[PDB]
């Protein structure tokens, strides 16, 4: 298997934050920047939306891909529109936005079994 | 006498000074700052002080702990500079030595951000406007000591305190600035400086001495590159723990030992017998600065106006980290004299 | 059919590992903020992008491995390079504590991550099953 | 040098040679240059219409 790599999408707090946890800036070898900083207001919807795109479709190695549920939100169509079980997505917790089940999407996918 | 000669060049200055301190936030008004839930709640307790309308350009939704703390330092920037343009003779230099220390700050950053790639504009955009100096973009073009010192720093007022890079070999470099420029800064005030201000500066340049050795002490501790000979060029000279204590520290593998040396000053035992290390830090800048706003006719009053502004908008930060990440019993855990 | 027993039991694990994670990550982010605050040892008064590493390779790595239907996607800590992170924010001697407890929060919201994902896939499994 | 003077925000050239073999190059700017002052002047003068 070659997906080995973590992917973030996160804010710079969360960013900060899973660095400390350990979760490396590029590629061990091909040296690619695996992080994407979100900066809320500057950062328009198509910039996530490609970063979320070159995460899960052009890199073939990153099998995690850690989104806050805001940024995950705030483009909820596009990973919703997203099905591939390889890349697995996660949504984290933001420092201002705490982790909403609202927005979970294995509840709501529950929720389709009506039971 | 103090009162006979201040004047002629720094009674402006001084009065500016100490209506800036008057403006430093009562506890009544943090008291105020801490009952709001969110940060729009802050920004409206908050222009009810003399912060004002300072975040008036940023919109409601666009409102971040991180916007509110960059617009309070910016007000605390803009405020230091216009007291330093009004500066003059030994006034003027005691304000630069102020800023000296922003310029290690910058320093350190640059060199921080050129071994870890970071882009260069993003290192000039979040270089400290105090200590800033013309040749500061140029420290992104080597990783090395002697070709940073040689290409730019010989030519700052970093210069004197100068006598490849990674993380250790940074910080070791940022405290012997400090240690350097602390001790030229308290030189300059023993030799330059007038009674008051010479005394009250002498304990408040002796006591950021002491807490950057206690610190250097214990966080030597749990690291196995900084020998002892390295502690001892990284503890200043000019605080209370002085020799005696800096020497004990200068030697010390073990927790206990550094208590033990920190026992022999009675102004800092309870430090590490209870609470936080940086609480008692805190809580003692935060006293002194009080203290030396009871002098009258000293520049100190600059510095501790300084020192209180940084420690407000610390506060005012932290204040915004339990509005925004709720967190509210952590809310009251700012330092606050005034 | 007891599927949709195990199903309940998978949900009540997913909410188990939702509310550590969440645990975590507030540790973390406060401890973080209390970093912000104790700022004075900070080349620019906070611990964040300032001290971002870009050539920084983590301490962990994903491992994705399949059994039967179900994906299995596990962090180890693998993959002088790979330091430890606190040395990215002058973790020697210029961060408080706090900035030790945060790291701390986060090193634990990690495992908290994998079993997140790990019951995520597992209860996608067993509902495309139902 | 070239780090150097960018972080001065220098603005970089690169000259072919030391000799007359620039003059190509000078050419080239030129014809550039006269291309983008027609295009200067087809949007100047909408503006200042």
């Amino acid at each position: 298997e070659k997906r080995t790599l973590i992917a973030v999408i996160a804010d710079e707090d969360t960013t900060t934050g899973l660095l400390l946890a350990g979760i490396g800036q590029i590629t061990p070898e091909t040296q690619e920047k695996n992080f994407f900083v979100y900066q809320e207001g500057k950062t328009t919807k198509e910039e996530i939306t490609d970063k979320f795109n070159h995460f899960t479709e052009e890199r073939d190695d990153i099998a995690i891909l850690l989104i806050n549920q805001h940024i995950a939100e705030n483009i909820r169509a596009r990973v919703d529109s997203f099905t591939n079980a390889f890349p697995a997505i996660l949504e984290i917790p933001s420092k201002d936005h705490p982790y909403d089940p609202e927005k979970d999407s294995v509840l709501k996918r529950v929720r389709k079994l009506f039971g | 006498m103090e009162g006979v000669y201040f004047n002629i060049d720094n009674g402006f200055i001084e009065g500016v000074v100490r209506g800036y301190r008057n403006g430093l936030l009562s506890n009544n008004q943090y008291i105020n700052l801490t009952q709001c839930d969110t940060l729009e709640d802050l920004k409206l307790q908050l222009s009810s002080t003399d912060y004002g309308n300072f975040l008036s350009s940023v919109s409601s939704e666009s409102l971040t702990t991180s916007l509110i703390q960059e617009y309070a330092s910016s007000k605390l920037y803009h405020e230091f500079n216009y007291i330093r343009d009004q500066s003059s003779g030994s006034t003027r230099k005691f304000m630069d030595y102020i800023t000296y220390g922003y310029m290690i700050d910058n320093v350190a950053l640059m060199i921080t951000g050129t071994i870890h790639d970071r882009d260069k504009g993003e290192i000039l955009q979040r270089c400290h406007p105090l200590g800033w100096f013309d040749t500061l973009p140029t420290l992104s073009v080597a990783t090395d000591l002697e070709s940073l010192y040689e290409t730019v720093l010989v030519d700052t007022p970093l210069a004197p305190y100068f006598k490849e890079l990674d993380d250790m070999n940074i910080e070791i470099i940022r405290n012997k600035l400090y240690k350097a420029y602390l001790e030229d800064f308290y030189n300059f005030v023993t030799e330059e400086i007038p009674e008051p201000a010479k005394e009250c500066m002498q304990t408040l340049l002796g006591f950021e001495a002491d807490r950057r050795s206690i610190n250097i002490a214990l966080n030597s501790l749990q690291s196995s590159d900084i020998d002892p000979d390295l502690k001892s060029d990284l503890l200043p000279n000019i605080g209370k723990l002085y020799p005696l204590a800096t020497f004990h520290l200068a030697q010390a593998q073990d927790f206990e030992g550094v208590r033990a040396a920190l026992a022999n000053v009675y102004e800092y035992r309870g430090f590490l017998e209870t609470g936080n290390l940086e609480d008692h830090f805190y809580q003692l800048e935060m006293e002194l600065c009080r203290d030396a706003f009871t002098q009258q006719f000293a520049i100190s009053t600059v510095w501790a106006w300084m020192k209180s502004k940084e420690q407000e908008v610390r506060n005012i930060t932290w204040i915004a980290e339990c509005i925004a990440q709720n967190q509210r019993e952590r809310i009251n855990n700012y330092i606050s004299v005034y | 059919d007891e599927q949709y027993l195990r199903l309940i039991e998978l949900l009540s694990n997913y909410d188990s590992t939702l509310e550590q994670l969440q645990k975590g990550f507030q540790d973390g982010y406060i401890q973080l903020s209390r970093s912000n605050y104790y700022n004075k040892d900070s080349l620019r008064g906070n611990y964040g992008e300032d001290y971002w590493d870009e050539t920084y390779i983590g301490q962990l790595m994903a491992t994705v491995e399949e059994k039967n239907s179900k994906v299995v996607v596990e962090i180890v800590k693998r993959k002088k390079q790979d330091y430890d992170p606190i040395l990215m924010f002058g973790g020697v001697l210029s961060v408080p504590s706090s900035l030790r407890q945060s790291q701390t929060s986060f090193k634990g919201c990690i495992p908290l991550i994998a079993q997140l994902i790990n019951y995520k896939n597992e209860i996608l499994t067993l509902v495309e099953t139902l | 040098i070239r780090k150097i003077a960018e972080s001065l925000d220098a603005n970089l050239y690169d000259v072919d040679s030391s000799n007359e073999g620039r003059s190509q190059q000078l050419a080239k700017v030129n014809k550039n240059l006269s291309d983008l002052y027609t295009v200067l002047k087809t949007t100047s003068t909408t503006l200042e219409s």
